[PDB]
């Protein structure tokens, strides 16, 4: 911050040597995940009893879900939904059921009320999204369709992920209810459904998916195209979602057959497998360091 | 026809297995997980009971001519829950999930499968892989966490009787994402046919523990410290 | 030994998260949008300075 | 309407078999816990609304 300078030695600023290209390196799996067979089933299960199904080893891409229908509410949680098309995951669960159009607010982290507390429960740490969309057309009744049960008793709370189907009288008074008059109601009743009703009453068809990290070696990822493999250049690297910059080169370490990656004592990844060839890579990062400047004065 | 006679006995330093996936050269390393203390107390059955599962389970065995055949794990086993079935035979191994309606003494006929269950029922889940039972000790290692069911194991070479007093580590089999819960199992055995035999194995109990590793020059895992046996493991353990 | 001991300590401090979902920038800002990552890097940031 | 409630002892059950209600939330306070605490005095505020 002067015009002028003494003589002498000064540090200035850092030299750091720039990436040349970029590098991904996905496995090879051309298989689709069942997405659209999940939805336009025709048929979906009530909120008491909601289907779960288990997605893996195949493809995952959004894009059908953007061409499915205009969503009433699409709410991402952990995850920003525009950057969900090159993640990469373990596996993928989908939970399928339908409710009345505005319990869709109960469904959310931290939530309470009938459904929130007594049908569907999601954990604070919840990481996925949640689609919710009309079904007015489709799952409605002109004399009026009970097909539909929600349940409204229960003895205690429920915890995150678990399914209920017992059925049975819940008991209101003080004495063994072994009847119905008594004070002795039935927890589930039937949803009923007319085209003449508005909205907020109509069946709205509920998705939620739930992901997971820190895992088994991601399996659903495959909607980026893979490229070639370059060595003794820095670049920016891409194994399976693991990102980086830096150089790799041939490795001689004796990686026995189930692991993939390799740290050192500091813990920083060091070492890793391409998934298409079996190999190891040392991974070393680019030329960095300190600019000094040797000047006699500027007089 | 079948006889159970049970004892106790020591554990030594038996059933540490690789934590994670994670490649490691020439260090030390802590870690905290549900392992098998050293020198615990461990039940000797000699030849069907039905045992606790608590939160993970250490089995071995030595018998020889295959007399062991698989496992059956859960909580009522009878008909109102899925329950896995690990059956191994000579050319592969069957895992299924599925709700079977067991019998009251389960066992093998030696091959039709009445003698387990009389039906299977409503199951999705089922695998199929090369067998797990591939003078010699094997050694198993069951744990069920957060819907994944995962399976550890070790074949040695034995000339002794007892337990060896040496040092192996489980290197990792299979892990699976089941998502039941568990709390009872048994073992499955195969009766040629009526005639009469005998087997022994060895069952222990996992808790949670911290412990520290070492790690060669190839990755391998070659001792291991209890830190909470005595004060000298607290020592090594604290630097 | 305390030279070594020193910078051994500086470098580990690294792998911690200061109450955050991960320690490393790069997931973070690879699915989290603009608005929401601040949130997470600033712990980061107080923790490491 | 406004109500002060002291020198009793406070159950929480019987709201609970009371009615199902439609909106309860409970602030400084988990409601769960709210059957082992001592306070000094309670203020009940009731009326209705839309
Ligand atoms: C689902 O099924 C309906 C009717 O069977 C069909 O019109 C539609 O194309 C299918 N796929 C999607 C993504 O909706
Ligand atoms: C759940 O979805 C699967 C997928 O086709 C279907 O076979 C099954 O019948 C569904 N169950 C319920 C209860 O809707
Ligand atoms: C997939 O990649 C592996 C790794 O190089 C290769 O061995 C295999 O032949 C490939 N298969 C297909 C179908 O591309
Ligand atoms: C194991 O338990 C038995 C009784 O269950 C006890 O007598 C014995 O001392 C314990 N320890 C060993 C090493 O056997
Ligand atoms: C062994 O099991 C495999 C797979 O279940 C089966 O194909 C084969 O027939 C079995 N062999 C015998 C002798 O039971
Ligand atoms: C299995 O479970 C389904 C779903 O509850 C049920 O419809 C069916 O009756 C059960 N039994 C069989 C044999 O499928
Ligand atoms: C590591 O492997 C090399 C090559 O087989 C071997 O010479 C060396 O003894 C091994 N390390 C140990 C501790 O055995």
């Amino acid at each position: 911050k002067s015009f002028t300078v003494e003589k002498g030695i000064y540090q200035t600023s850092n030299f750091r040597v720039q990436p040349t290209e970029s590098i991904v390196r996905f496995p090879n799996v051309t298989n689709l995940c069942p997405f659209h067979e999940v939805f336009n089933a025709t048929r979906f299960a009530s909120v008491y009893a909601w289907n779960r199904t288990r997605i893996s080893n195949c493809v995952a891409d959004y894009s059908v879900l953007y061409n499915f229908a205009p969503f009433f509410a699409f709410k991402c949680y952990g995850v920003s939904p525009t950057k969900l098309n090159d993640l990469c995951f373990t596996n993928v669960y989908a939970d399928s059921f339908v409710i009345k159009g505005n319990e869709v607010s109960q469904i959310a982290p931290g939530q309470t009320g009938n459904i929130a507390d007594y049908n569907y429960k999601l954990p604070d740490d919840f990481t996925g999204c949640v689609i919710a969309w009309n079904s007015n057309k489709l799952d409605s009744k002109h004399s009026g369709n009970y097909d539909y049960w929600y349940r409204l008793f229960r003895k205690s709370k429920l915890k995150p992920f678990e399914r209920d189907i017992s059925t049975e009288i819940y008991q209101a008074g003080n004495k063994p209810c072994k009847g119905k008059g008594p004070n002795c109601y039935f927890p589930l009743q039937s949803y009923g459904f007319r085209p003449t009703y508005g909205v907020g009453h109509q069946p709205y068809r509920v998705v939620v998916l739930s992901f997971e990290l820190l895992h088994a070696p991601a399996t659903v990822c495959g909607p980026k195209k893979s490229t070639n493999l370059v060595k003794n250049k820095c670049v920016n690297f891409n194994f399976n979602g693991l990102t980086g910059t830096g150089v790799l080169t041939k490795s001689n370490k004796k990686f026995l057959p189930f692991q993939q990656f390799g740290r050192d004592i500091v813990d920083t990844t060091d070492a890793v497998r391409d998934p298409q060839t079996l190999e190891i890579l040392d991974i070393t990062p680019c030329s960095f360091g300190g600019v000094s400047v040797i000047t006699p004065g500027t007089n | 026809l079948i006889t159970t006679t049970q004892s106790y006995t020591n554990s030594f330093t038996r059933g540490v297995y690789y934590p994670d996936k994670v490649f490691r050269s020439s260090v030390l390393h802590l870690t905290q997980d549900l392992f098998l203390p050293f020198f615990s107390n461990v039940t000797w059955f000699h030849a069907n009971p039905v045992l606790p599962f608590n939160d993970g389970v250490y089995f071995a065995s030595t018998e020889k001519s295959n007399i062991i055949r698989g496992w059956i794990f859960g909580t009522t086993l009878d008909s109102k829950t899925q329950s896995l079935l690990i059956v191994n035979n000579a050319t592969n191994v069957f895992i299924k999930v599925c709700e079977f309606q067991f019998c009251n003494d389960p066992f093998l006929d030696v091959e039709s499968e009445s003698g387990v269950y009389s039906s299977a029922n409503n199951c999705t889940f089922e695998y199929v892989s090369q067998p797990f039972l591939m003078k010699n000790l094997r050694e198993f290692v069951f744990k069920n966490i957060d819907g994944y069911f995962k399976i550890y194991s070790k074949h040695t070479p034995i000339i002794g009787r007892d337990f060896p007093q040496g040092f192996s580590a489980l290197e990792p089999l299979v892990d699976l994402p089941i998502g039941i819960n568990i709390t009872r199992f048994q073992t499955l055995l195969a009766l040629n046919r009526w005639t009469a035999g005998a087997a022994d194995y060895y069952v222990g109990y996992l808790q949670p523990r911290t412990f520290l590793l070492k790690y060669n020059e190839n990755g391998t895992i070659t001792d291991a410290v209890d830190c909470a046996l005595d004060p000298l493991s607290e020592t090594k353990c604290t630097l | 030994n305390h030279n070594a001991q020193a910078l051994n300590t500086l470098v580990k401090q690294l792998s911690s998260k200061f109450g955050a979902i991960s320690s490393v920038l790069n997931d973070i800002l690879s699915r989290l949008d603009p608005p929401e990552a601040e949130v997470q890097i600033d712990r980061l940031i107080t923790g490491r300075l």
